[PDB]
């Protein structure tokens, strides 16, 4: 019951992925070398890690069938307020089980609980945020659904400050029916069970991390020694 | 608030 609009949907977001997501991560040397000895000692790597990160996000969002015909302001608030969200999303390709760690290429580029403690979150966030890469491992999504999720992430009406949010929600809604029925069509049981209702919990997780994520960049940022470790574009999205 | 890079990377 997948329309040839929706395998059209599916096609522009798995290539917008692919053409944002490199999964050699072979940039991670133009980002300030990390360090584990260790007062906040990770800050300028990660902060780094984080910046790129939303940039590939922002370039993966231009390409989501819709974002365009929104205006320049509802696209600053819908990045704005995804960005962190849609990082953790789509860190959970380079997240594993094996020693619950985002292994990307590898030990240098390999992050973990203590590496992320080590840049100044605490545990607050860091303890459900594994968690939370854990439950969305389990779910073991197609790709297909796994890029589906990250748009509807992304083009989200309720984010505070919308203005279109109707136009929004068209947008959103054309992918969320796109992945219920892909869901039907093409992801076998028992994976299927339940499956768009587990990946629509997961937004929610998303939100509650977001919210812990933002109260604790007010935190390191308050402290201008540590506002003078991150990037210009770290500093305009997560406000300045 | 105005996000210039932000602005420029959406553009
Ligand atoms: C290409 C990839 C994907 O983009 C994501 C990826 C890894 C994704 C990972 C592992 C490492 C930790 C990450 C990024 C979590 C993040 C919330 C916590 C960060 C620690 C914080 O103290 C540092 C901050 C503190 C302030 C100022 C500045 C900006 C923000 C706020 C973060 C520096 C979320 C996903 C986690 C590798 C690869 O899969």
């Amino acid at each position: 019951k997948l329309s040839e609009e929706q395998q059209h949907i599916i096609a522009i977001l798995l290539d917008a992925h692919h053409k944002t997501y490199d999964p050699t991560y072979a940039d991670f040397r133009d980002f300030r070398p990390p360090v584990r000895m260790s007062p906040l000692s990770m800050l300028p790597h990660l902060a780094d890690l984080v910046s790129y990160s939303i940039q590939k996000v922002i370039g993966f969002a231009k390409m989501i069938p819709g974002f365009r015909d929104l205006t320049s302001d509802d696209q600053i608030v819908l990045l704005k307020s995804s960005a962190i969200e849609v990082i953790m999303l789509r860190s959970n390709q380079s997240f594993t089980m094996d020693d619950m760690s985002w292994d990307c290429g590898s030990q240098d580029y390999k992050y973990d609980v203590t590496d992320v403690s080590k840049a100044g979150h605490t545990l607050e966030l860091i303890e459900p945020l594994i968690k939370f890469q854990v439950g969305l491992k389990k779910l073991n999504l197609h790709e297909e659904e796994h890029v589906l999720l990250m748009a509807i992430c992304i083009v989200s009406p309720d984010r505070p400050g919308v203005q279109d949010a109707k136009l929004v929600e068209a947008i959103q809604d054309r992918l969320s029916n796109t992945l219920q029925t892909y869901i039907r069509c093409r992801h076998p049981p028992p994976g299927s069970h339940q499956l768009y209702a587990k990946m629509i919990q997961k937004l929610a997780d998303l939100r509650s991390l977001n919210e812990e994520h933002s109260k604790q960049y007010r935190s390191l940022s308050f402290q201008p020694e540590n506002s003078m470790k991150l990037t210009p574009l770290v500093l305009e999205v997560f406000g300045n | 608030k105005n996000h210039p890079m932000l602005m420029n990377l959406l553009k």
